[PDB]
């Protein structure tokens, strides 16, 4: 397509809208109610133009750019005198009931209204009348709403309701008393709720928990890192103020997480701030705990280590791969245990195998998006992997699309798409022990156990291909509900199989992986995804090592007399009793963290090791993408006496100081290229970040805006001298304003998003090749392995139906958004957030056991009675008991294990 | 009384048309009569009207054809459709065909309607069939169709 | 504290057998509750929601958007006075101000024994039989200041 935009000549495509054309091509068009994931509606008429019929046309018409196709031969000009005005008046109706609340607005300096206030250049107000007011609501702890702020944009309707399908927001009221919110006070349901913040363009709905501590976005020192509250790796930006972490804003990522992150990702990052984490060196001696520190911890810890005869390591999932690596070679491969417990252990193995192995491509958390058929098996994918379930949303929207596109309607017109497909959608079948959040729009819901889900999978494998494993015993009615779901599955272009370790099922990934293996015999483009658990589950998977068993055993028995365990709490992968009598057993236990865990009373080392905001590391995804996260901040710029360095850097400087007794720190692309040399499966995390002689024409990556405030009064207070500027030889980045930030700049790492006359998060415009596109130079992170040439063979272990047996009660595990990851669970916001521990009671064993709803109930689990109150669980199959993995004595391990002596308290 | 005698609901007149007659209540907006607003109140939505193109001819009420119409329009339609196309057409030599109601209200001595060809003259419905404005009025100003 | 009767749920239903899509019934289920009730209360948008199986928020803004639909209490009888131009141009202040005297309430309230409650209204489509008043369901036309208290004592 050929435009003509002011008298100059673009090519642009002809099935975007001139909106979305004109700010690919970098100009500046004002708008409020188009979003590039939301589409176009034409509320706000702010975005007008002057369209003309042809070259020799004078007089024109005024036009909505982002309703406007960018059609071939389109005349317009955005720099027409009337446009201007229109643009202008536009803002200036929005401007008359707006209140005089900048300096005390938490959107300040972020704010878009306050961008397109300015970038129309209306600054005269001759409006003289009264303006309308409204009341506030209670949102819950995470989104505070201000109503007086709105310009009546629908914006958040459209994304909370047509893109995320949450249910309790919605536009109330008339003609200019609109109100945006919920129906009644109450906390927002929707586990991506967060995204208001950056969705609304003013300060309507902004980030409470950053509200509490809050300062302005050019005060800020922001890092491109990556979430680490579960697999999906999407990418953030912390930011920081005054040495702690205030706020964690969504990084653009056009392959994972383009514009939206879930809400334990957005407000889980309060365990950084806690002041009861380690920040130095602590040995014990007696009952005294003295401080150290970074050298003659070393020399100490280095002297001790050597006099010992073995030394076993203990690394953790929530690690990145750098100090993992550098935990085996300060032990030896064959002393580096995972630290994950067998079963979860096998069946990390198992979808790895799956992934790099099973022939089958797994798509990237944006391409989800583009299947016509999703099954899930076992994975509660809302409450485990949330953006995942966010994109099986979009799929599954994707048949209104393919209706729409059928009718030759674009695909920005959202609305009418949504009119033409009105209920009609792709099939979504999902199975799990219990209804998931995803059972709105799921065209089926299996209850049933791990095992009768599994089965469930090896039949719709049977059933798309002979070849495959049959099941016997199935019910007519589950016969009928299977064909109805093959008849769905092999009519699909495109079927997509998600599942994951979560499930705590061996079988129920294997059956996924035959339901993909069959999808890929008969010809489809089958894609398969697995949810692991934690951040860099795939990471340790990829690694290797023994499980946390084995070295429970070596401790226990007394082959290893020190242990080394890294980001490891060891209660959430094996029982509370076994950890503390093999590390009470153990003369030395050192443990490398950023977290106060209860093995550090057993410690006789504690090296404080730094969080994510304050370490540099690579983590692998759940569809195996290597990503760099960066430090944001130095620990020590504020406060001297802290001691808190990489988990890679202590690991490393402990085995220099072990074996040349000096102390050599590290370099961070050291440890890479030691990684990509000793590990030839991690070879790709090279390739996930430059290193740290990357410069933009010769200068560094700017962390800090560049009205960075304070810069001689923000440590006044402990000495008026300004300190040196924190050195960075780990990355390519600097601790000052002094580097490069250009949305022109050649780089995939973006720390933040920031333009001139663009202040808010639509700033992420100018750094994209489209909007709504892939930035401008690709995106970050590299691809580990791809699509294997030869697949699997069928898994021919079918298991046996579930049986109940009296006085042994299986687990059902029931997962949560807010507390079953352990670090988001530690931050204080979580805490209101999270429920009380329920355990939850088929509607017949709890009127067998004579308990009603509440009741408290006592049970033993590895000979510790604890006590819950009981919730009745219709969905659950009888002879289950359900538990809260991932809460505070009910550890991620106990899912599909067995429960005796269930009684009343 | 149409559904008793045949004229609604199943096999109408034996020609095997199918068509069911339902009656909408309204709830109090101005803007519903609008037809994409129209549409979407219809569905059991705010009242919001829809952007063209597309239109309601070919993805409407429920994403499907629909087509909204009057109630004058389809009470011209029986007339037409009984007495011919030629008919219609041959009583007004005027641009618009057929009859309209116009009518004539406010101050004036006999507000009401009168259905009246099209090219009628104001000053002839307010003089003729409105009796001109009340005594010791004057007239200043008037709206032809409505606010 | 609410709950839908028998009847309101069958005619609800009812109502949703006409319809492709049961959320088209969201006005006609607000309006029969009102017409059971006098109003519609918050329990009564739940109890719509979960019948017609739609979010409570969509109910909400329907009731909200029509203004036929009251999600405040209100009195025994609705006076719904025209304040539109037709009726402007035949006088309608003098009706407005003789209700306002006979009830002592200003337009948008109810009177201290909940018998009436008064309300402008958009035109009535009764305009050549100016001005125009709607109490509960009967349209008064070619109204005057002296005949306001003579028409309002028939509504007890
Ligand atoms: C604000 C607004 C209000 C309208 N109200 C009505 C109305 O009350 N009745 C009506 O028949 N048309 C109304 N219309 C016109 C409709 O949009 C539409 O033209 C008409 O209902 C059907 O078209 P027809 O005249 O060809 O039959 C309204 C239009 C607008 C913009
Ligand atoms: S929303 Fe924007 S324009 Fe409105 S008070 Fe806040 S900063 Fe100012
Ligand atoms: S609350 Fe925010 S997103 Fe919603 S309509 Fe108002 S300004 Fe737009
Ligand atoms: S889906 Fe996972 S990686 Fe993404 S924001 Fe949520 S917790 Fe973080
Ligand atoms: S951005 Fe086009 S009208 Fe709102
Ligand atoms: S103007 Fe009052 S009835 Fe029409
Ligand atoms: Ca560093």
């Amino acid at each position: 397509a050929t435009i003509h935009v002011d008298g100059k000549e673009y090519e642009v495509n002809g099935a975007d809208n001139l909106l979305e054309a004109c700010l690919s091509l970098g100009l500046d068009i004002p708008y409020f109610c188009w979003h590039p994931a939301l589409g176009s509606v034409g509320a706000c008429r702010q975005c007008a133009v002057k369209q003309y019929q042809n070259a020799e046309d004078t007089r024109g018409r005024l036009v909505m750019s982002c309703m406007t196709p960018a059609s071939d031969g389109t005349f317009i000009s955005i720099d027409d005198e009337e446009a201007k005005q229109f643009r202008e008046s536009v803002v200036e109706w929005l401007m008359t009931n707006h209140p005089h609340d900048c300096p005390v607005c938490e959107e300040g300096g972020n704010c878009h209204l306050q961008d397109m206030t300015v970038m129309t250049g209306h600054s005269f107000r001759r409006y003289r009348f009264t303006k309308r007011t409204h009341r506030n609501q209670d949102l819950g702890p995470f989104i505070s709403h201000e109503m007086n702020r709105c310009i009546a944009c629908y914006r958040c309707v459209r994304y909370y309701k047509d893109y995320a399908g949450g249910t309790d927001l919605g536009v109330y009221g008339a003609h200019d008393n609109v109100y945006f919110g919920r129906p009644e006070d109450g906390t927002l349901e929707s586990e991506f709720s967060g995204n208001l913040v950056e969705i609304c363009p003013t300060g309507v709905f902004t980030d409470k928990t950053h509200s509490e501590r809050y300062n302005r976005k050019w005060d800020m020192q922001f890092a491109p890192s990556i979430c680490q509250q579960c697999s999906i790796g999407c990418n953030i930006s912390p930011g920081e103020r005054y040495g702690e972490l205030r706020r964690i804003e969504n990084r653009y990522n056009g392959t994972v997480n383009h514009y939206f992150l879930c809400d334990r990702g957005r407000f889980g990052y309060g365990y950084v701030n806690l002041k009861d984490r380690p920040r130095q060196p602590v040995q014990r001696r007696g009952d005294d705990f003295i401080t150290l520190n970074a050298e003659q911890a070393m020399q100490g810890a280095a002297d001790i280590l050597r006099q010992s005869k073995k030394v076993i390591g203990i690394g953790s999932p929530r690690a990145s791969v750098e100090s993992n690596f550098a935990l085996r070679e300060l032990v030896g491969e064959e002393n580096f245990y995972t630290g994950i417990a067998h079963g979860e252990q096998e069946r990390l193995q198992l979808a790895l195998k799956v992934l790099r192995e099973g022939g089958i491509y797994t798509p990237a958390l944006r391409e989800i998006e583009s299947y016509d058929a999703v099954l899930v098996l076992g994975e509660d994918v809302t409450q485990t992997g949330a953006r995942v379930a966010l994109a099986v949303r979009q799929a599954v929207k994707g048949k209104a699309r393919e209706m729409a596109a059928a009718q030759k309607v674009a695909d920005w017109q959202i609305a009418a798409i949504l009119n033409i497909g009105q209920r009609a959608k792709h099939p979504l079948f999902v199975t799990n022990v219990d209804d998931t959040r995803l059972d709105d729009i799921a065209a089926w819901t299996y209850r049933a156990p791990v095992e009768d889900q599994a089965r469930l999978g090896f039949a719709i494998a049977h059933a798309l291909d002979n070849s495959a494993p049959a099941v016997d015993g199935i019910e007519p009615e589950l016969q009928s509900k299977i064909d109805v779901i093959v008849q769905a599955l092999a009519g699909a272009k495109k079927p997509l199989i998600i599942s994951g370790t979560n499930a705590g099922s061996l079988e129920v990934i294997q059956a996924a992986a035959n339901v993909a293996k069959a999808l890929k015999g008969r010809g489809a483009d089958v894609g398969i995804t697995m949810i692991a658990r934690s951040v860099n589950s795939m990471g340790l998977g990829i690694m290797g090592g023994g499980s946390l068993e084995e070295a429970l055993t070596e401790l226990e028995t007394g082959r290893a007399d020190a242990v080394v365990v890294l980001e490891n709490d060891l209660h959430r992968h094996a029982s509370a009793t076994r950890v503390n009598a093999a590390l009470a057993k153990a003369p030395l236990v050192m443990v490398v963290d950023h977290q106060r865990t209860a093995i550090m009373e057993n410690a006789h080392l504690v090296l404080s090791a730094a969080s994510f905001a304050e370490s540099d590391g690579t983590v692998i995804n759940n569809e195996g993408r290597a990503q760099r996260f960066f430090q944001v901040y130095d620990p020590a710029y504020y406060d001297s006496k802290t001691v808190m360095l990489e988990s890679w850097r202590w690991l490393h400087s402990l085995h220099s100081t072990l074996l040349s007794r000096e102390v050599d720190w590290t370099q961070l692309d050291h440890v890479i290229d030691a990684v990509v040399a000793k590990i030839p499966e991690l070879a790709g995390i090279k390739d996930a970040a430059p290193d740290a002689t990357f410069r933009i024409r010769g200068q560094k990556l700017a962390r800090e805006p560049h009205r960075y405030s304070g810069r001689t009064a923000m440590r006044a207070n402990i000495s008026v001298h300004e300190p040196r500027q924190p050195q960075d030889i780990d990355t390519m980045f600097t601790f000052s304003m002094e580097g490069n930030n250009q949305p022109t700049a050649h780089r995939s790492q973006v720390p933040f998003a920031w333009a001139p006359g663009w202040n808010s998060p639509q700033a992420w415009n100018k750094f994209q090749d489209e909007v709504g596109g892939k930035l401008r130079f690709g995106d970050p992170g590299v691809r580990l392995f791809e699509t294997s040439e030869n697949g699997l063979d069928y898994f021919t272990s079918v298991p046996a139906r579930f049986q109940p047996q009296d006085g042994k009660w299986r687990i059902a595990p029931y997962y949560h958004l807010f507390g079953s990851d352990e670090l988001s669970q530690r931050a204080p916001v979580f805490q209101s957030r999270m429920p009380q521990p329920y355990i939850k009671l088929n509607p017949a064993d709890a009127a067998k056991l004579g308990v009603n709803a509440g009741t408290r109930v006592s049970f033993s689990y590895d000979g510790n009675t604890v006590t819950l109150p009981v919730e009745i669980a219709e969905g659950l199959t009888a002879g289950q008991v359900g538990l809260p993995m991932g809460m505070s004595g009910i550890a991620p391990v106990l899912a599909g294990a067995h429960l005796e002596d269930l009684k009343e308290a | 009384e149409a559904t008793e005698a045949g004229l609604l609901g199943k096999n109408i007149m034996g020609t095997g048309f199918d068509f069911e007659l339902f009656v909408h209540t309204g709830a109090g907006r101005y803007i519903c009569g609008e037809e994409t607003a129209l549409i979407n109140s219809l569905e059991g939505r705010r009242a919001n009207p829809r952007s063209k193109p597309p239109f309601p001819a070919t993805s409407g009420a429920w994403g499907k054809p629909t087509c909204v119409n009057n109630v004058e329009t389809l009470c011209n339609v029986p007339a037409i459709l009984a007495n011919g196309v030629e008919w219609y057409q041959n009583i007004s030599k005027s641009k618009d065909a057929g009859t309209k109601l116009m009518g004539f209200s406010g101050r004036v001595k006999n507000p009401g309607l009168w259905e009246l060809p099209f090219g009628t003259t104001a000053r002839e419905i307010l003089e003729d069939y409105a009796g001109g404005m009340r005594d010791g009025l004057k007239f200043k100003a008037w709206q032809p169709g409505g606010a | 504290a609410f709950e839908l009767s028998a009847a309101e749920r069958e005619a609800i239903e009812h109502e949703m057998h006409h319809y492709e899509d049961p959320r088209a019934a969201s006005i006609e289920a607000l309006k029969i509750v009102q017409k059971q009730r006098g109003w519609v209360p918050d329990g009564a948008i739940h109890a719509i929601a979960d019948v017609l199986g739609i979010p409570a928020s969509d109910v909400e803004g329907v009731a909200t958007f029509y203004s036929q639909i009251f999600r405040q209490p209100v009195g025994r009888h609705v006076i719904r006075y025209c304040d539109s131009v037709v009726c402007h141009i035949n006088g309608y202040q003098g009706i407005q101000a003789a209700l306002e005297k006979k009830l002592n309430i200003k337009p948008g309230q109810t009177t201290f024994d909940g018998r009436f409650t008064l309300l402008p209204t958009c035109c009535l489509g009764n305009c050549d039989k100016g001005p125009n008043m709607m109490i509960d369901e009967d349209t008064h036309a070619h109204l005057t200041p002296e005949a306001i208290p003579e028409l309002l004592e028939r509504y007890k």
